[PDB]
């Protein structure tokens, strides 16, 4: 009698499918994976930059069933994205798995469709935790593993042996473009808390602590004559901040959350920075070698792509009380000011109805005309803009 | 210091510094090279030294150089790349030095040939043979002899 | 580089 | 109930170190693994090949912790290289198993540092052992597997599932710089040969058998009568030498050592090579299809280069009592007769100064003076030779 | 380097 | 052919 | 090629 | 590099 994954496995990969997508920019064509998040409302999470760009969406089950899907939510801070079938039928859901309990040393199996060749498994073990350095910008915690991991698997499956997802797969290292055993997931943790805000409200409602930091090295220890070598080191808090509310203050280390160890900076920040606002957490801090205990609660932070979904480069929100759709800040040379729109600009309405929030303005984008009028306001002047 | 030279004949010794040629100091060994290779044999000249501190005068006569004496060109006009010289007493010329890829050696001409004659006449010193390439015959048959063999080499 | 939380 | 192998490595891991090397030549900056080899001295193995000419030496443990580390040894023909910790406070060591052990078949972890990532662990088997040939002059007994090993991973750790060291990774076989599943390893028990004579002498004290050979193939043994198709085919046996005092004759297969049997002779090379002067082994022997066994004691064991890091080409030793260094042959083309050494010479001295053998020549070559001048003689004639 | 998926 | 790490 | 023990 | 006269 022979120890085999297969028992497991038939029970999982029907959770995991292929995404076949089609779209432009131009057009082109590429392909990834995902993972059937609630088999009855048809939820399939993926990386955000799967979808980017997205015309059509056309999802491949393991037993070869074909179904349509439209977005749900985007987020490329973390590249987690969720889509939903369109008419779901007979799907299997997967078990999530608690990431924060993941240790170095457990067995993983990884489950995409690499090459698109269809869903294809491999195995490895937990080659790190927390870790990070691919794009500073980004939440990233990623794990890495030996798992053979390669373009396609973006969006597949990383499970543990009694078939619970432990991560989504992301990303890889390779100077050749082929996998060589460096792959990189995003925690469950932290996919099942950014889904979940995407079910509600299609978006994540970012919320912060209002504190600034940087990595704790042992060079930097020493000079703090503070015994951790490692951690997030306080710089400074902002005032009416939780943390201020809370009381803690600059010059304190951060070390552990929930009890749970930090590995980095880069993680941490990773790891509220997509809990939904409010979570109640604690945190272990360390000032002048003397350790203390704070419990704390996530604020509100107050802040095109998530409109359109086809023209970036343009954060907008609402104005005021019922006062239009402002635009934050725009980036040269993005297909929002490729049509003149600028920083500063108030979208009040569009094609003879008038536009209070985010929300009017959208009710004509689902409306489809051949051809959009927005009647912004620069300054005290009334203009217009054209499209299509 | 060569064997049998007339600095070791004068009493000059290795690691001596030179600084003074008939009084006029010297600028560098380069420039005394050009200075002596244009002096005719034999002439009296005086150095001056410096070895372990201390100053040394000698008198030396310049001498015949048995090893690169002649080099191929200033014979036949338009060959070089061989430095060539006499052997013993009229026992013709024995090439020193030949160089890669010059018209000597594209002609196959090795060091230790001895040259015994050329066209019926034989050769036995460098004025025995320009005695020949005044004569400026149209094809040249040289019976040299390497090593213990007697061959021949031909030019044009 | 400072990062905000 | 899951298996995982996060019970040894919690244990384990803290012993695997990250190497950050700063040197010129043209200055560069280095980086790979170490291994703790014994926590209170400090002493830590890595690759000579990451070492070597490196002005400024860092060392960053499993947990973060920086610390300054001096050279210790190193051996080339071997690529093992021990560093010592300065301040060795609070470490971790390995325990070192037997590798002659090791069994094709037998499940490997590898542990190392791929691109600065971090402490990075993969899964693998043993490929095979014995495996030689990446470079023919160098002592390789290596281990292959198919532990997933890159840049960075040179001087990490090689452990059984139970977190005994069986071999330090050494390199990779990749056409392309990513590892294509074929690492190389030096067993535990060489690295433990050469790392004891580091501790002692700061050198390895070469022991010479005195036998020439050559790898025995399946050919060799149908002419030679012989049944066994690999092993040491004993060219000759040298005058006086240990193996020559044992009774060894020429026309002999050598099949075992230590009652171990041996892959092959650029194996067996390797596993002499790094023992020290004198250790009495056990050889298996076979002389017309009768085996003899014989207990043995290494004997003690010169070119220019020796004795000058860039100049080749001139054999030479000391002449006499006090008679100076003569020079014993020179091949025509070489850097000694790029600068006019003949064969025959006699060093008298250089730069003023009198020399009677190598030992007053590299009191001088350690003064360093920007030109030399060799007082040497060839023949009746008292010459001199320049340099630099 | 540094890759996607 | 052979690489080193 | 004759290597040396 | 020595050169002879």
């Amino acid at each position: 009698q022979m120890p085999s994954l297969a028992p497991m496995l038939e029970k999982v990969m029907p959770s995991v499918v292929s995404i076949n997508v089609e779209g432009s920019t131009q057009k082109f064509m590429a392909l990834g994976s995902g993972v059937i998040i609630d088999a009855d409302k048809g939820y399939v999470v993926t990386n955000n930059h799967v979808v980017d760009n997205a015309t059509v969406i056309k999802v491949q089950l393991s037993d070869g069933r074909k179904f349509d899907a439209k977005m749900v939510g985007k987020d490329p801070r973390s590249d987690i994205a969720l889509i939903q079938i369109q008419n779901p039928k007979n799907l299997t859901a997967i078990k999530m798995a608690d990431s924060d309990a993941l240790r170095v040393g457990d067995y993983t199996v990884a489950i995409g469709n690499p090459f698109g060749l269809g869903e294809t498994v491999t195995s490895g073990i937990v080659s790190a935790l927390g870790r990070s350095g691919l794009n500073a910008e980004n939440y990233e915690n990623f794990i890495q593993t030996d798992a053979a991991i390669n373009r396609g698997n973006a969006g597949g499956a990383l499970v543990n042996l009694n078939g619970e997802l432990i991560g989504i797969n992301t990303a890889i290292l390779a100077p050749d473009g082929g996998n060589i055993g460096i792959g990189f997931a995003i925690p469950s943790n932290m996919v099942k808390n950014l889904t979940s805000q995407m079910v509600e409200y299609g978006q994540v409602k970012r919320g912060e602590l209002g504190i600034m930091g940087t990595e704790l090295n042992s060079e930097l220890a020493k000079a703090m004559k503070v015994d951790a070598q490692r951690g997030a080191f306080v710089s400074q808090v902002l005032p009416n901040s939780s943390a201020a509310k809370a009381g803690i203050k600059a010059g304190d280390v951060i070390t552990s959350l929930n009890g749970k160890p930090i590995s980095s900076f880069a993680a941490l920040r990773a790891q509220v920075g997509t809990m939904p606002v409010g979570s109640k957490l604690t945190l272990g801090l360390l000032r002048d070698g003397k350790q203390v205990n704070v419990n704390l609660e996530l604020q509100q932070s107050s802040q095109s792509s998530s409109i359109f979904n086809g023209i970036e480069g343009a954060e907008m929100s609402n104005k005021g009380k019922d006062q239009g759709v402002v635009v934050n800040n725009v980036k040269t040379g993005t297909p929002a000011a490729q049509i003149g729109l600028k920083k500063g600009d108030v979208i009040i309405g569009a094609n003879q109805q008038a536009v209070k929030n985010i929300a009017e303005l959208r009710k004509v984008l689902d409306s489809k005309p051949s051809v959009l009028a927005l009647n912004i306001q620069r300054g005290d002047s009334t203009i217009y803009l054209l499209m299509q | 210091v060569l064997p049998n030279s007339s600095a070791a004949k004068a009493g000059i010794k290795a690691g001596d510094v030179i600084t003074s040629l008939n009084g006029k100091p010297i600028s560098s060994f380069a420039a005394l090279r050009a200075q002596v290779g244009t002096m005719p044999v034999g002439s009296k000249l005086t150095l001056g030294l410096l070895r372990d501190g201390k100053q040394v005068n000698v008198n030396l006569e310049l001498q015949q150089s048995s090893q690169n004496q002649v080099d191929s060109s200033s014979i036949f006009n338009g060959i070089e790349g061989a430095e060539m010289s006499n052997k013993g007493k009229d026992q013709g010329v024995v090439v020193n030095n030949v160089k890669t890829g010059t018209p000597a050696a594209q002609i196959g001409l090795k060091k230790g040939d001895v040259i015994i004659g050329a066209n019926q006449q034989a050769v036995k010193n460098i004025a025995e043979l320009r005695k020949v390439l005044d004569s400026k015959p149209s094809v040249l048959a040289l019976n040299i002899q390497r090593g213990d063999s007697t061959i021949y080499l031909l030019m044009q | 580089c400072y990062r905000k939380l």
